[PDB]
């Protein structure tokens, strides 16, 4: 019981009590936790070792909704199976660690174009000065009616400015670490010169059916850009506070538009 | 000297090494050679004396018990019930362990070594009285469905792939995969858990090809699945029998267990016969025996009754021995002309056995 | 879903505006009415206790349906008569008194396995035509074991 080891091992109590008192002077908590951790680490059962290191470190059980979004999209999961995983770890663990879908959409629309304010000091003629605009059609008001020329291509698009400010804001820790690491401060204004390369490519056929056998060749093409080099001229010279380590990857080509046509 | 938590990998070790070894060897010379259990209990006491019982209570939960992290069966279930491949599961595992420091998911080898308890072919059992034409080994999982049908350029050409278990193997695996349910039924029906009376199992079978599952001038292919499901378990207690197991949803999707599947036709009669005849051999074999295996403590016994029912209409017109569908004799139960049902409507009875069709053949 | 949707009394109400005669109105009304009165016996999983009042109706409720199928509709059901009607007319109560239910012992449970077979072929495969069904069978079994689905239904306090 509780009292059995307390009487049988009060010798150990007074022993390590006085021995922590005489070695570093009375920190029975710390020496007792390190001694139990070394007792269980030796069993090669180290999962319990760093679980105890986590709980006495005071770590959090749950996690960021943002990293929840990242792990959701990098496995290509629907919302439905995410709800399955969320509810099962809730019912099994007792404490909730994955997050529900409200927080996923709410952390999501943080990241899209159309959440932050931003401004241009020249007024940008023919550009809608609204900042709350994200995904709109690429048709730009084209009539596809029977009195007009016939088109079918479904178009999805942002504006160029909002995507640019989003792709500049999401790399914020990169440019801050470029400012710290290359010997500058945080409180330094620009003007930052941004090297943006652009690209557009068709993708072949993107469909398959089951019904009538031979399906159609739905051709498709996206238009895309890439932020690759952030420079700043201060003092006398200029300093590339961001160089992209590999511009030709499949992680660094942000898209602008999608349309289902031939090249 | 600064602090134990500011100390490096073996800094704390060589700092308090003498105190460490003297109390450890004093403990294992004191309490019969264990230091971990007594040291953990005294650390719980020393922490929980300082009005911090929360961490002590969750620690007493997770050691000698459950808590944070997951059992391997949990992570297997949530892997399979989302249909996620292994590699993405590994990536999820590694980033969760990288973010939170803990280890909640399990690694993949630890997954398979908890998986192998759940296939067919793991647990010992004894057929009594034993079965002719049946290999008595209890380590049978996947074998090929052709039963080693010799297939070369002089024999009949075969073209199909079929994988299957054996019948008793999947049957005992399905029986042991509901120990919780049968023990719950015996507890709830005012029975004793220590009862190894001869249970009776009633089992439904089913078979319906799932043609045009091809993937790419488009030439198709077909496939036939042969499957079963435990349906009702009872036990003759005293002068009556009593159900330990019914089903909430018989014809569910998630309670229809597979047994064999093949890339053939439902109309190519040759390959269908040559594959399914071992299964009907085993099915005829285990209709006159008892089954014995350990069900959580005491071993128990079993009998069987089969009812092959889940065939559609075309198949049961094709394998039991009738002609095609457009006949004159229409009812697969009675024996009347199609023209007869126009005069007399509802006055027949079921009059078609199996052995009667054998002798009529 | 189409099969359930097409059988409404209101569908008879809809077709009655496209036919003139009162005779055809009351005939089709009685037809769909008797079919919906006789549906749930072979449809449920436990009709001997769940809807057992319509159990003992079934002989009477089938005989009158057959007879007004004969007299009112001898234009079509005088020669050929389709066999499923013979099954649902003259062999249900013998089976029910023999074997308890019907709708339990159905082929519904497997035919919906097409999506499981297709998805398992797509996402969990090795594409070698011999293992390529082996892992499918392994995952399909690993699905339908009950010891795992008990864990998945944990949110049922
Ligand atoms: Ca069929
Ligand atoms: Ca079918
Ligand atoms: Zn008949």
């Amino acid at each position: 019981t509780r009292r059995a080891q307390k009487h049988r091992l009060r010798e150990l109590k007074i022993q390590v009590k006085e021995f922590a008192d005489k070695e570093e002077g009375g920190d029975v908590k710390a020496v007792c936790l390190t001694l139990f951790l070394l007792a269980l680490r030796a069993r090669n059962e180290h999962r319990q070792a760093d679980e105890l290191e986590a709980i006495m470190q005071g770590r959090g059980s749950g996690l960021q909704p943002a990293v929840c979004l990242a792990i959701r999209v990098n496995t290509f999961l629907s919302c439905s199976q995410y709800h399955k995983m969320y509810r099962t770890v809730k019912a099994i663990t007792g404490r909730q660690i994955f997050q529900p879908l409200h927080a996923l959409r709410n952390a999501e629309k943080v990241l899209l174009p159309g959440y932050h304010p931003f401004e241009w000091q020249p007024p940008l003629k023919n550009v809608s000065s609204r900042t709350d605009v994200g995904i709109i059609d690429g048709l730009s008001g084209l009539a596809s009616s029977v009195d007009e020329y016939p088109v079918d291509t479904i178009a999805k698009r942002f504006r160029y400015d909002s995507a640019l400010v989003s792709a500049l804001m999401d790399m914020e820790e990169d440019i801050l670490e470029g400012m710290r690491s290359q010997d500058l401060d945080d409180y330094l204004n620009g003007p930052f010169t941004v090297v943006v390369k652009e690209s557009c490519d068709g993708m072949g056929d993107v469909s398959e059916k089951h019904g009538s056998g031979p399906a159609v060749p739905e051709k498709a093409v996206r238009f895309s850009f890439t932020v690759m080099r952030i420079t700043i001229e201060h003092g006398s010279q200029n300093v590339k506070v961001f160089e992209e380590p590999k511009p030709n990857s499949e992680l660094c080509c942000k898209p602008l538009c999608l349309m289902l046509a031939d090249e | 000297r600064q602090h134990l938590l500011s100390l490096t990998r073996r800094a704390q070790k060589h700092r308090l090494r003498e105190l460490k070894i003297q109390v450890k060897e004093f403990a294992d010379k004191e309490e019969g050679g264990d230091v971990k259990a007594v040291c953990l209990t005294l650390f719980l006491l020393a922490l929980r004396a300082r009005n911090e019982h929360r961490q002590a209570d969750e620690l007493e939960a997770i050691m000698q018990g459950r808590g944070s992290g997951l059992q391997p069966a949990v992570c297997l279930a949530i892997r399979v019930n989302t249909f996620l491949s292994c590699s993405q599961y590994h990536k999820m595992y590694r980033t969760v362990k990288a973010i939170t420091g803990r280890q909640i998911f399990q690694p993949l080898h630890a997954l398979r070594n908890a998986e192998k308890v759940l296939l067919p072919g793991y647990h010992p059992f004894e057929w009594q009285p034993p079965l002719k034409n049946v290999s008595s080994r209890t380590d049978v999982g996947i074998i090929d469905g052709l039963s080693g049908l010799a297939s070369s350029v002089d024999e009949y050409p075969v073209d199909t792939i079929a994988k299957r278990f054996r019948y008793d193997s999947a049957l005992v695996s399905a029986l042991m995969d509901m120990e919780e349910d049968i023990l719950e039924g015996m507890r709830s029906q005012d029975l004793d858990d220590y009862l190894n009376g001869p249970f009776t199992v009633v089992v439904k079978e089913s078979c319906d090809g799932m043609g045009d599952v091809s993937e790419k001038p488009a030439v198709p292919e077909k496939a036939v699945r042969f499957s079963f499901t435990v349906m009702r378990i009872t036990i003759e207690h005293g002068s009556q029998n009593v159900k330990v197991f019914e089903e909430p949803k018989p014809n569910s999707e998630l309670c229809c267990k597979p047994l064999c599947l093949m890339l053939a036709d439902e109309s190519d009669h040759e390959t269908l016969t040559a594959i399914l005849s071992p299964l009907i051999a085993e099915r005829e074999a285990m209709k006159s025996s008892e089954l014995t295996l350990e069900m959580g403590g005491i071993p128990r016994t079993f009998k069987f009754i089969f009812r092959g029912t889940g065939y559609d209409e075309k198949l049961v017109r094709e394998v039991e021995g009738l002609e095609a569908s457009g006949s004159v004799y229409i009812c697969t139960l009675c024996d009347t002309t199609r023209l007869e049902a126009s005069q007399n409507l509802v006055f027949h009875s079921i009059t078609r056995s199996h052995a009667e069709n054998l002798q009529r053949y | 879903n189409f099969a359930r949707k097409l059988m409404t009394q209101e569908t008879v109400d809809a077709v009655c505006e496209l036919i003139p005669s009162e005779e055809r109105h009351e005939a089709l009304r009685e037809l769909m009415d008797l079919y919906l009165k006789m549906k749930p016996v072979w449809r449920s999983s436990c009709p001997a206790k769940e809807c057992p009042e319509s159990l003992c109706q079934y002989s009477f409720n089938s005989q009158r349906f057959a007879e007004l199928l004969s007299t009112k509709f001898k234009y079509r059901y005088e020669g050929k008569i389709t066999n499923y009607f013979h099954k649902t007319l003259a062999h249900v109560p013998e089976i029910i008194e023999r074997d308890g239910s019907i709708g339990a012992w159905a082929s519904e449970g497997n035919q919906s396995g097409n999506k499981l077979f297709r998805r398992f072929r797509k996402m969990n495969a090795r594409q070698s035509k011999c293992y390529e069904m082996e892992d499918v069978l392994k995952h399909h079994w690993l699905y339908t074991s009950k010891y795992l689905q008990k864990f998945m239904n944990a949110h049922n306090a």
